[PDB]
């Protein structure tokens, strides 16, 4: 299936994903598409944040769903 | 290639990228626009609009250019539409917002008050008392989209854009209506047959399909169901007048929702720009823009989307 | 005077108006028929989307106008 992750520069992130797939999986996708440390990555979907041990199907969220990916300088 | 650039989107503004990707797929209104912007030959929209409008509507001038509108939102966001800085808003609300400010900067020149955008028509609305059959005087009424409801579902079969149309069209009866000629025969009140159909078409037709609906148990509830648009597209049967001229209409761009009925992102399934030989032909490339992201797209995908707005220029 | 609201379904509504009243004015007033709260509606007549704090004067809305009546789907 396909999800959008709204990045808050300027980039809106098209990845195809499982309802099976971790965040910390998501996050490496994400990594490979826009070489961001997942580290400093905080996955957001309605408006609440994702944590790295569970699965996209653990929040619900379907095909066409929304993240928006924030980052943690530090 | 064939590809239109993209446009940034900072902060949720997905649903301003969404609805200039299917404007700038209208030469109509770009061709009204840069007549209209003539007259001035930074806050005159129609100019800002034009430079994003232009930009989209010829292929990207660089390899992969991503282009930002950041100037349009700032001048609307000034004044007219003082939105919240992060928050996410209808596509469709835009739309008139941006057109609300067309129609004041056409009212404020002295040349160009009498010309019409091209997305400007007009409704009729008839009425007549059941009670005693005398027929209200049409009125008439502008519009700058057509907002439909969508209808109840049939059993399997599919919703289409036309049982929308006809729905909007349809007949019906409104009670608690004062009537004059019952007045007097006091103020009474009897019940009208009221119909609403097209009394001018635009040039440019915007149909904007209610995807957000009230429940009948008082809850916002957004309407998933795919409605069947097709390419071209006649409106014959909505008009008024009996007058026979053909209105055909062929889709130029359909901005699609993903989301529920809070939150989303918002897409837009356009066509190509047309080819530097024949620039007066439309293209058949269709292509899917997500903000910055432009890819190419098969007629099919574009037909099989979910329609909220749906942008058609006469043919 | 009387205007006509034509609601989320397409059935049309008889409203009790003044030309002085705001619009969110009438926005309640379809709340008391409809149940939609006024900050999730959007009144939209002769193409422009009336504004709250403005009056159905400031507009030219006169009598048995009809009002189209829209939810607000945010996407961003
Ligand atoms: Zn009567």
């Amino acid at each position: 299936m396909q999800i959008f992750v709204k990045t808050l520069t300027g980039k809106t992130i098209t990845l195809e994903v499982e309802p099976s797939d971790t965040i910390e999986n998501v996050k490496a996708k994400i990594q490979d598409k826009e070489g961001i440390p997942p580290d400093q990555q905080r996955l957001i979907f309605a408006g609440k944040q994702l944590e790295d041990g569970r699965t996209l199907s653990d929040y619900n969220i379907q095909k066409e769903s929304t993240l928006h990916l924030v980052l943690r300088l530090r | 290639k064939g590809l239109v650039p993209g446009l940034v989107n900072l902060g949720n503004t997905a649903f301003m990228n969404s609805l200039l990707q299917g404007l700038s797929a209208c030469p109509a209104f770009i061709r009204w626009l840069e007549e209209f912007t003539s007259q001035y030959s930074h806050q005159y929209l129609s100019l800002t609009l034009l430079h994003l409008l232009k930009a989209l509507s010829c292929q990207e001038v660089t390899d992969d250019e991503v282009l930002d509108a950041s100037c349009l939102l700032d001048v609307l966001r000034m004044y007219r539409w003082q939105i919240s800085s992060f928050e996410e808003q209808d596509a469709h609300e835009l739309f008139h917002v941006i057109t609300s400010s067309l129609e004041d900067e056409r009212d404020g020149s002295g040349s160009h008050w009498k010309s019409q955008h091209p997305f400007h028509g007009r409704l009729t609305s008839n009425m007549v008392c059941k009670h005693c059959e005398h027929q209200s005087p049409v009125r008439f009424d502008t519009f700058d989209s057509l907002s439909l409801s969508i209808p109840a579902a049939t059993w399997g079969h599919p919703l289409t854009l036309d049982h929308c149309l006809h729905h909007f069209i349809s007949s019906e009866s409104v009670r608690d209506v004062v009537c004059d000629n019952c007045t007097k025969i006091e103020h009474q009140r009897t019940t009208f047959v009221k119909q609403l159909k097209l009394g001018k078409l635009p040039q440019c037709l915007c149909i904007h399909l209610q995807r957000l609906s009230w429940s009948s148990h008082g809850t916002p509830l957004k309407r998933h169901e795919h409605v069947q648009f097709n390419e071209d597209l006649s409106m014959d049967e909505y008009k008024y007048h009996s007058n026979a001229s053909t209105y055909l209409f062929r889709l130029m761009a359909v901005v699609v929702h993903h989301g529920d009925m809070h939150s989303g992102h918002f897409v837009t399934y356009r066509r190509s720009p047309p080819s530097a030989r024949n620039p007066l032909s439309t293209s058949n490339q269709w292509l899917w823009v997500s903000d910055d992201t432009v890819r190419k797209a098969s007629l099919q995908e574009v037909l099989s989307s979910s329609a909220y707005l749906l942008f058609y220029e006469r043919v």
